[PDB]
């Protein structure tokens, strides 16, 4: 159905964890 | 005295991200000379302050990695991370593809398994 | 001693955070003196240790940070973070908003766009 | 003859992490001599590096906690923690469960509230 | 439907935030 935007922002919330991660690591 | 104000504060609902942009691109040089192999990966559009250990993983595409090639330095503040390292030939033989992956600290180890990459 | 004991462990069902809630509230308060402004904002629910940059934006909501209105701090450890400030009326004599923002560094560029606003 | 060969990277799309698999796993040993208890709790698969409050919880779960019992203790590289602590046993009289949480600083705090608690 | 997969990849990230967040305060 609509959800395909759901899993768009899903898929942005798993880089951003990721990023965020990452530059605090470094 | 002076003209006051008490305004009560409302949050926004669309708090959006700022900051730079999280987008890996890059251009790698593998300049050779007499016997050894220096590479320059310019990276960019990266993390803003991360570590970037890329070396060279042979065939195998997850293979092993001939581990004497670890380039390892940090991200600038924009993602600007440039990695350079000289490695003899005759070590590099056998090797597919310039993996590029995270860092866990300026010691090498391996956080991520792959964030960019090329042929050669 | 005498007696022993030796147990293995079991992880619960759902695991719940505890601390403080993100739950942004404020309250904003001008005093506009002979050609100068005091601006005393209390914000409290906020994020355990952030920074909080705060401006006055032109109309154009959307529009300019006046910059010359910056006031930072660090929210404690509950999230409770008070801004003060100085500026002369007549630089904010177009502002429409006091945005407040999440910061990046101490004295630096924002990390949101706007997490709370009261209009002006 | 510097052979030279430029290279642009492609993005990836593999991303998977490498390292600790967060999977909450251990054993506890209680041991009783002379009306003192020395407790043990080796955890392994946990948070690579985080402190690790676990304290008795008395029945009732939610229940209040002795917190002359809290063990502090942070994890290594792998997430191998290490409780250990010294309590009267007229104090740990009537506890029921003994609960291991996350340490938001290292003089205690819950940040979560029950990561892995076992029956005792 | 499908989606369940998506309910397990959010609660993947659900356990990598807090995994984050516990790593990087200690």
């Amino acid at each position: 159905s609509d959800f395909d935007a759901l899993g768009g922002r899903v898929t942005t919330v798993e880089t951003r964890v990721e990023t965020v991660n990452n530059s605090l690591t470094g | 005295g002076p003209t006051e104000g008490t305004y009560t504060l409302a949050p926004q609902a669309v708090v959006k991200p700022a900051g730079p942009v999280y987008a890996p691109a890059g251009t790698a040089k593998i300049s050779e000379t007499l016997g050894v192999t220096r590479t320059t990966i310019t990276l960019t559009g990266m993390a803003p302050y991360a570590i970037y250990v890329a070396h060279y993983h042979k065939m195998g595409s997850d293979g092993p990695a001939i581990m004497e090639s670890r380039m390892i330095a940090q991200a600038s503040a924009d993602g600007k991370v440039t990695l350079t390292g000289i490695v003899p030939t005759a070590l590099i033989r056998d090797a597919a593809y310039i993996n590029v992956h995270h860092g866990r600290d300026f010691s090498g180890a391996l956080a991520d398994s792959g964030v960019i990459c090329t042929p050669i």
